């Protein structure tokens, strides 16, 4: 068609391929049954002061000397390849001018470097970020031009340095992102938070090198939830009884027994009507967290259990007992399960060939029974709707 | 009466702001006790914040106890503080001001170590948040402002006559004749310029009085930043937002501090003309800390109106959690004292202080780590008397506390640990004391071990002091300190040790087999089965003591090592103490027509219980679905010893002086691989096992009243029963 527009094919810009999915969907079909999946996740990107700040010039001026010795590493970055000193405005030449010491560039293709170094600084000034003075200011055969820069593997970076300087470059992104507002789509609209690694590697490599040239400065810079109710019907309350809940993701299940009365619009386990546990941390969880035992790592199976007669709660890990304790029977109870934003369950119930690893080791030993036992018919389930 | 009531919420808390008020009237006497039993009962009952105002009260009242009844009002204070601590895990970082306070008390100075005591509880408190009336206004008329800012001063009376008559022109006031309220009009109600220089001083001269309070108390006041409903009768002012304004937090301290300038002056002058009158007393006669936040708020919206319109105009305008760690700090700084004492009554404070700095490490950022150095540092201190002392002994839990402060993530600390090492050269030529600081160190190596070398040689040297011949404490402490290849053939040959059986050289060795349970982080899993081995020996030593309890951790340290081969050896090891159980019962049957000397056997066996501990492999026995099943035979007749009489008793003595149900999972398999998931299906053997379980109430012979060893299996499911009827008093 004729109409302005660009084709979703190009929509693939960012980073995720092109797939099809059901939208949102509270159960994807796994190949060993049903997992319970969600609920789901998703912003345009903006520039943002640093620039409204400015640093003094005395910091700028070593700035510029920063500056310099990492537009050595450009030329490190670049005459290897092939290139040499003296003016060919082109990289197709594979010659350029500004292969060398600030003095000798060009002094507004320097400024590309160099102005631009400041910003960073200006930017170390925006988040308020402490970047005190900590230190006083202070070889391969190149073809051509041979800088001869102090080295600048010194004092490792801190990880916040990193961190701070990932959300610089994401920033100088921003501004850029603004840049390419002014001229579809673009090969990096996208923020840097969403876009695919192998690209992140120019800008973090551009950060770091940025943050070791300070290093080498002395420089330092440091700064809803979806259930899974059990059928009514299905309440169990009479003597013991066990559920194998399988896990993919790692994350914030709440997994456990509860109560038919209960109202979904808690979340599991604020209420007396829950008795469950977190799919990390490791709590366990009824009228807020208590510590219980280790977050299982991701496909590290569940194994609810409940007592009756001498009532009681237990849970397991693949059959490593671990909880609610001495509680009473009030109506009772079912299997409940958790999803935060992105995490998916698998809450299998009964079908003993179904079950395996987790269930044989204790469950059966114990005399607990699976569902199914008492049900040819799958059992249903009930997620809570937004 | 008031013990009665012993036995909506807002009025209850005016009730609590009563009995806290009889409280004031015994800050007859035994008597005023009870009824501080009454506040305090009342404390425990429990909403909790006006609660907490009445204990703001009550920590002004703490910084007048340092007279002792308000020390006592502190104490219930601190239980309640305790209570509110359960109930904590806004005013309380002015609770924790107040616990500061109670350090000022301590800085004041028996009765005192109580009061120590109720304020390690109100600090522990404070600790949970970071996870007579006697007037003194400051002298202000003899203050003399500069004339420059009398100008200003204009402008902000300008703008309190603004707000005066904006605030009327709300309820719709105007110009009149008179004060006549029903008229809605008042005569004031004209424009500010038409005042007399005089008629301005009437809103004047409280403000130049809070001026003259901020000079005497020398704060600044400068230049700085550039200063910035239907309309009614009469003037019309229209007021800047001032509202708007935020005070910084030093600027908000100084807004509640010139709000206690008003307090004390206009409460200095209440009190003088109640003294003229010869009169009573004012509800707002009362310390300003002790005031409910609402109560300080009718001088803190001026003393904010006045900061603010400061902040308004851009004037520089100055006094002149993780910061109380830092006043831990402050506290490092006191033990500086406290160690200038150690170069030769506040010493008692310091002790009092160390238990407190004990509790605070309870309670749990470089700051703190600089607070762990200081710790190093007093530990120096403490080094020195190494070689009231049970103070120093606190000293020394507080150095197991500061283990407990390497637990919760300069190095010069670890050249005390070299100094340390010289010291034990001594023990090589024989000041327990410094081997208890090595035992810290040796914790504090454990804290280690939840996440300079050269000073560790010298342990390694320590190690050879270890090897140079009570002392077994140390080699556990080594161990300890352990968290190399020489060492590993070092182990090899403690192996070939393990098979001569000496035996306090093999304890001697035993550290160093716990340090090759440290370098299990391979071939390290078989040389841990070595190591088995070694735990072999030590059971060849528990065929007939505490070295072999360290070892026995060590055994804890082959769980983490833990290979089925050594279980069958193992296997029969604990026949052999089955047997030897057994041979011990019997020789209970000679006592029926002796034992409690073979208890610490039995004792030993339970040792070896917890190395089968150590095997916890049930999915080995789901794999199964196979000797393990005879092993659980084994332990159920170490139940029927259990079930026998007083020899369990005497193995509960021998737990004074310092199992079976896994076995239980081996019994499903006596029901039976998916033959047992046939039985789940059934919904085989278990029924006529129940069967001989009720064969128990009145024992082979009940396994023959049912193929023979299944029932033989039914028999060892009836003692297990018999033995969860035993369980059944638990």
């Amino acid at each position: 068609p004729p109409p302005g527009y660009a084709p979703c094919h190009e929509a693939v810009l960012p980073r995720e391929r092109l797939r099809l999915e059901p939208i949102k969907e509270y159960r994807r079909e796994g190949p060993r049954g049903p997992h319970l999946v969600g609920p789901s996740r998703c912003f345009v990107p903006c520039p943002v002061d640093t620039v409204q700040i400015v640093l003094p010039p005395h910091l700028e001026r070593i700035r510029e000397k920063l500056a310099e010795n990492i537009h050595e590493l450009w030329a490190l970055t670049r005459i290897e390849q092939g290139w040499t000193y003296g003016p060919v405005r082109d990289d197709n030449k594979r010659l350029h001018p500004c292969l060398v010491n600030f003095h000798s560039l060009p002094e507004p293709e320097r400024n590309y470097n160099l102005q631009m170094s400041g910003e960073t600084l200006k930017t170390l000034l925006a988040l308020g970020c402490h970047v005190g003075m900590a230190d006083e200011k202070a070889y391969m055969m190149s073809n051509g031009y041979k800088p001869a820069p102090l080295d600048l593997s010194h004092v490792r970076l801190t990880p916040a340095q990193t961190t701070l300087v990932d959300r610089l470059a994401e920033n100088g992104h921003n501004v850029w992102a603004r840049d390419r507002v002014a001229q579809r789509r673009n090969p990096r609209l996208v923020p840097y938070r969403l876009l695919d690694e192998a690209t992140k590697r120019s800008n973090r490599d551009s950060l770091c090198q940025a943050v070791r040239t300070l290093l080498g400065y002395g420089y330092n810079i440091e700064p809803r939830v979806r259930i899974f109710r059990a059928e009514k019907s299905y309440t169990v309350q009479s003597g013991r009884w066990y559920f194998e809940f399988e896990a993919v993701t790692t994350g914030e299940m709440r997994v456990g027994w509860a109560r038919p009365e209960l109202r979904p619009d808690v979340e599991l386990g604020a209420d007396e009507l829950a008795y469950v546990f977190n799919g990390h941390r490791g709590q366990r969880w009824h009228l807020g967290s208590e510590p219980f035992g280790r977050p299982w790592q991701s496909g590290d199976v569940v194994g609810c259990m409940i007592d009756l007669t001498e009532n009681t709660i237990i849970f397991t890990l693949n059959g490593e007992v671990l909880a609610f304790r001495e509680i009473e029977i009030g109506d009772g109870f079912l299997p409940v399960c958790s999803l935060g934003p992105g995490q998916v369950g698998h809450l299998n119930l009964g079908q003993d060939v179904s079950s395996l690893r987790f269930f044989a080791i204790c469950g059966l030993q114990e005399g607990f029974e699976p569902f199914a036992i008492n049900m040819q018919r799958p059992v249903t389930t009930w997620f809570s709707k937004s | 009466l008031a013990v009665l009531p012993l036995i909506p919420l807002f009025a209850g808390t005016e009730h609590r702001a009563i009995m806290v008020d009889s409280m004031l009237h015994t800050v007859r006497g035994r008597s005023l006790t009870k009824a501080q039993r009454d506040v305090i009962e009342d404390c425990l009952m429990a909403r909790p914040s006006m609660l907490q105002h009445l204990l703001r009260r009550l920590v002004f009242d703490v910084p007048i106890l340092n007279k002792m009844p308000l020390k006592l009002l502190t104490n219930h204070y601190e239980r309640c503080w305790k209570y509110y601590c359960l109930p904590t895990g806004t005013s309380e970082e002015e609770l924790h001001l107040t616990r500061k306070l109670f350090w000022g008390i301590f800085d004041s100075l028996y009765d005192q170590e109580l009061y120590r005591m109720a304020m390690p509880c109100l600090c522990a408190i404070a600790g949970a948040l970071p996870p007579n009336f006697d007037p003194r206004p400051v002298e202000t008329l003899n203050v003399i402002i500069p004339e420059k800012l009398d100008s200003f001063i204009n402008k902000f009376a300008e703008y309190t006559h603004e707000k005066w008559a904006f605030d009327k022109i709300q309820n719709n006031w105007s110009y009149g004749e008179n004060v006549d309220e029903e008229l809605k009009t008042h005569p004031m109600l004209r424009p500010y310029k038409t005042f007399s220089e005089k008629d301005k001083e009437i809103y004047r001269w409280p403000i130049k009085e809070s001026l003259k309070a901020m000079i005497a108390w020398e704060w600044t006041i400068e230049k700085a930043r550039e200063g910035e409903y239907d309309p009614r009768e009469g003037y019309n002012p229209q007021p800047p937002d001032l509202s708007g304004v935020t005070l910084s937090r030093e600027l908000q301290a100084m807004a509640e501090q010139l709000a206690e300038n008003y307090h004390n002056t206009w409460g200095r002058k209440k009190k003088q003309e109640l003294e003229a009158k010869g009169g009573g007393t004012h509800p707002l006669l009362v310390p300003y800390d002790t005031l409910t936040a609402k109560e300080k708020a009718r001088d803190r919206e001026k003393a904010q109106e006045l900061l603010k319109f400061l902040q308004m105009n851009g004037y520089a305008v100055t006094r002149g959690y993780f910061l109380s760690t830092p006043a831990k700090v402050l506290g490092s700084g006191g033990h500086a004292s406290n160690k200038e004492k150690e170069m030769i009554f506040c010493k008692l404070a310091a002790l009092v202080r160390h238990r407190v700095s004990l509790f605070g490490t309870d309670a749990p950022l470089h700051i703190l780590a600089r607070s762990l150095d200081a710790r190093t540092v007093m530990k120096s201190g403490p080094e020195i008397v190494k070689a009231f002392f049970e103070s120093a002994s606190e000293d020394i839990e507080k150095m197991v506390e500061n283990l407990r402060l390497g637990k919760v993530s300069t190095t010069v600390a670890l050249l005390p640990v070299l100094t340390t090492l010289f010291q034990h050269i001594a023990q090589h030529q024989f000041l327990d004391d410094v081997q208890v600081s090595c035992y810290r160190t040796l914790c504090s190596i454990y804290s280690l071990g939840t996440t300079v070398e050269k000073l560790r040689p010298a342990l390694g040297e320590c190690l050879a002091r270890l090897a140079a011949a009570a002392f077994l404490e140390p080699q556990l402490n080594e161990y300890n300190a352990c968290s190399t290849l020489p060492m590993l053939c070092s182990y090899l040959p403690r192996w070939w040790e393990r098979g001569p059986e000496p035996a306090l050289p093999a304890g001697a060795p035993p550290p160093c087999t716990a340090v090759t349970s440290d370098h299990l982080n391979g071939n390290i899993l078989r040389i841990i089965v070595n190591n088995l081995g070694i735990d072999e020996a030590t059971w060849m030593k528990r065929l007939a003591v505490s070295r072999a309890r360290p070892e026995l951790l060590h055994s804890h340290f082959i769980p983490t090592i833990g290979k089925r081969a050594g279980k069958v050896v193992a296997e029969e090891e604990q026949l052999r103490l089955e047997a030897k159980a057994e041979a011990e019962e019997g020789e209970l049957l000679v006592r029926d027509e002796c034992r409690d000397l073979y208890a610490l056997y039995p004792l030993l066996i339970r040792y070896v219980d917890n190395n089968r501990a150590h095997w916890l492999p049930n999915a080995n026995a789901e794999e199964l679905f196979v000797g393990e099943i005879f092993i659980y035979w084994s332990k159920s007749h170490n139940f029927k010893r259990e079930e026998q009489n007083f020899v369990v008793q005497n193995e509960i003595n021998n737990m004074s002086f310092l199992m079976a149900k896994a076995g239980d999972a081996q019994s499903g398999g006596s029901d039976q691989t998916k033959k047992k998931r046939r039985g789940d299906r059934y919904s085989t053997l278990k029924k006529m096992l129940p069967i001989g379980l009720n064969m128990c109430a009145p024992k082979t012979r009940y396994a023959l009243k049912d193929v023979r060893e299944f029932l033989q299996n039914n028999l060892h499911l009836q003692g297990k029963v018999e033995g969860s009827p035993s369980l059944r008093w638990q």
